RNA sequence: GUGGGAGAGGGUGGUGGAAUUCCCGGAGUAGCGGUGAAAUGCGCAGAUACCGGGAGGAACGCCGAUGGCGAAGGCAGCCACCUGGUCCACCCGUGACGCUGAGGCGCGAAAGCGUGGGGAGCAAACCGGAUUAGAUACCCGGGUAGUCCACGCCCUAAACGAUGCGCGCUAGGUCUCUGGGUCUCCUGGGGGCCGAAGCUAACGCGUUAAGCGCGCCGCCUGGGGAGUACGGCCGCAAGGC
């Protein structure tokens, strides 16, 4: 159950061209991960917060999905 | 008369009825059903029975069609919600996914007074 | 905004001698550029209220180094004043 | 004079003639509003997360400029003009904070 | 002064997705909606549910917090431009340049007013359906002003920390935001919770003072009458001081 961070490599927090980390802090949905399950920092998150934002503009991140089993 | 085989199911379910619309692959509807749709008329619509007997109708209308593998879609909170899903368990016909897709928006419009 | 550029250009106009950056009358000049960018950026954007609240702070400030100088040595003053055109 | 990254999203189905075409006009504002290229990283074709425009692909291109900080936006509003172009976001270069480093 | 920092601080222009409503098309039938239960309402002119497309307004889910910023009112999608406040480090500059502040001036949630736009959702009044002894209300279906933007007014409030501003002083512990550091920790600056001394009628306050002092401003003097009367001023009016 270990968080995000925690298995992870060196990356940048303030890259929005990067994909593949950063589905890594999204959720079985599209919504944002909280601090509790990714592990963070409260300037950590909050740069995380807008760069995921920024990818969502541009289409490389989900706005959202959909959830299933249920 | 399409004989349309593998097919969508869409659920929609509040606190006052429970609905069921079956449709094809590309999403238009095959045969649907309701708590009105059978007998129940008014709040007993709400209830999960009448969940239960929607799903079956609709299964049974689908059956009719020659349908056979369904995906589910699951929109809204309700009564009998699950019930729905459950009958359609035992309907007879295969439940490929089971999705939930329940609208909620982020923050648009100012919902009605019963709602904040 | 405010470059460096622009700064030292000021500074270093308004000094009373080499490496001062804290004189009374290059206070006073550095104040008084903010204050002409400010009111221009006024002049447009009537409706921002808070930037004229610190407009406000600094005319306020301004005009007490200017009271002091002229208090303690009015030459220096008329000087400054003459220079820059205020009050 | 800043730095900035000018991020461009068009359609991914061009034509070659099509392509060079659109990228030309780029370069074209580009040297007009004063923007000196300092480097450029083309990606191409990519899965969008959500269909942009009808369609699920999209052509992507980064570039990393200096220019006068006033035409920025006028830039923006000239790049989105074209109607091949679906997506431009112009962003403030900023240096790469890190984690877990 | 220099060098760094955090931020929904303000103004302008762009701009993205989710949803609601409406319109167009596909497919599809007998109801949907709604409540404690119901009815008004909508539905064979094809609704509800489902798929695709379009139009438009308003507000920005997750992140989000017991968090951040601002003098207060208040400020949350993303981008850029214009711009305010503030904090730390270095000990570099001026040399008491300081604190408060009756008047004045400016800001000032919401509702309200004027002119002109805009109008999706909500919704005073109002139109209906219920409930009830009655319903002029709670509940349900509609619905105008308004809520939105521009410009100009209004100047109120539980405008609340019901706690004026500045400075010095008086144990700590714990959580936290944000800087620097020789980085189990220390040191600044914000946000909370416990508690020393002390205060307090008590509850409680307690380095974010309601403690020990100093400066300056505002204000109080039994309740009802009454924020009423007269007068003045401000206001288009409502009304405000
Ligand atoms: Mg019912
Ligand atoms: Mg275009
Ligand atoms: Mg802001
Ligand atoms: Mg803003
Ligand atoms: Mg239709
Ligand atoms: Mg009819
Ligand atoms: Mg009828
Ligand atoms: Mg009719
Ligand atoms: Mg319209
Ligand atoms: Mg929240
Ligand atoms: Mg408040
Ligand atoms: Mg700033
Ligand atoms: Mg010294
Ligand atoms: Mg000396
Ligand atoms: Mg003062
Ligand atoms: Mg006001
Ligand atoms: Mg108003
Ligand atoms: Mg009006
Ligand atoms: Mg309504
Ligand atoms: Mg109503
Ligand atoms: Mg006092
Ligand atoms: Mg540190
Ligand atoms: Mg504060
Ligand atoms: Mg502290
Ligand atoms: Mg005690
Ligand atoms: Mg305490
Ligand atoms: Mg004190
Ligand atoms: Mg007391
Ligand atoms: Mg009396
Ligand atoms: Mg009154
Ligand atoms: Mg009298
Ligand atoms: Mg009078
Ligand atoms: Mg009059
Ligand atoms: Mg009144």
């Amino acid at each position: 159950k270990a968080k995000v961070k925690a298995t992870l490599g060196e990356f940048d927090l303030r890259d929005y061209r990067n994909v593949e980390v950063l589905k890594r802090f999204l959720s079985e949905t599209g919504k944002i991960l909280p601090r509790r399950r990714t592990g963070l920092s409260a300037k950590e998150q909050r740069i995380l917060a807008k760069t995921i934002k920024r990818a969502r503009i541009l289409g490389l991140l989900p706005f959202t999905e959909k959830l299933v089993r249920k | 008369k399409r004989q349309v085989a593998s097919g969508r199911a869409y659920i929609h379910a509040s606190y006052n009825n429970t609905i069921v619309t079956i449709t094809d692959p590309d999403g238009n509807p095959i045969t649907w059903s309701s708590g009105g749709v059978i007998g129940y008329k008014g709040s007993r619509k709400g209830t999960p029975y009448a969940a239960q007997l929607a799903a079956l109708d609709a299964a049974k209308k689908a059956m009719a069609y020659g349908m056979q593998s369904v995906d589910v879609i699951v929109r809204g909170t309700g009564a009998g919600r699950e019930q729905a899903i459950r009958a359609l368990q035992a309907s007879g016909l295969q439940v490929k996914s089971i999705v939930d897709d329940t609208p909620v928006p982020h923050n648009g419009c100012r919902p009605k007074k019963k709602f904040r | 905004p405010i470059t460096k550029e622009e700064k030292q250009k000021v500074i270093q106009e308004f000094a009373r001698f080499p490496g001062d950056t804290g004189s009374t009358e290059v206070q006073v000049a550095l104040l008084t550029l903010r204050i002409n960018r400010l009111s221009e950026h006024l002049k447009v954007h009537k409706k921002d209220h808070h930037s004229h609240r610190g407009l406000l702070m600094m005319v306020g400030q301004r005009r007490r180094l200017l009271r002091y100088l002229q208090r303690e040595d009015p030459e220096r003053y008329r000087a400054l004043i003459e220079k820059l055109g205020i009050r | 004079m800043r730095r900035y990254e000018v991020n461009i999203v068009l359609n991914p189905n061009l034509d070659q003639s099509q392509l060079a075409l659109e990228k030309e006009i780029i370069q074209r504002a580009l040297e007009n509003y004063g923007a000196r290229v300092e480097k450029v990283e083309e990606l191409g074709l990519r899965r969008l997360a959500y269909p942009i425009a009808k369609d699920p692909q999209g052509y992507f291109l980064w570039y990393q400029v200096e220019m006068p900080e006033d035409r920025v936006n006028d830039l923006a509003r000239e790049l989105r003009i074209r109607d091949n172009v679906r997506r431009v976001m112009v962003v403030k270069s900023q240096e790469p904070f890190l984690a877990n480093a």
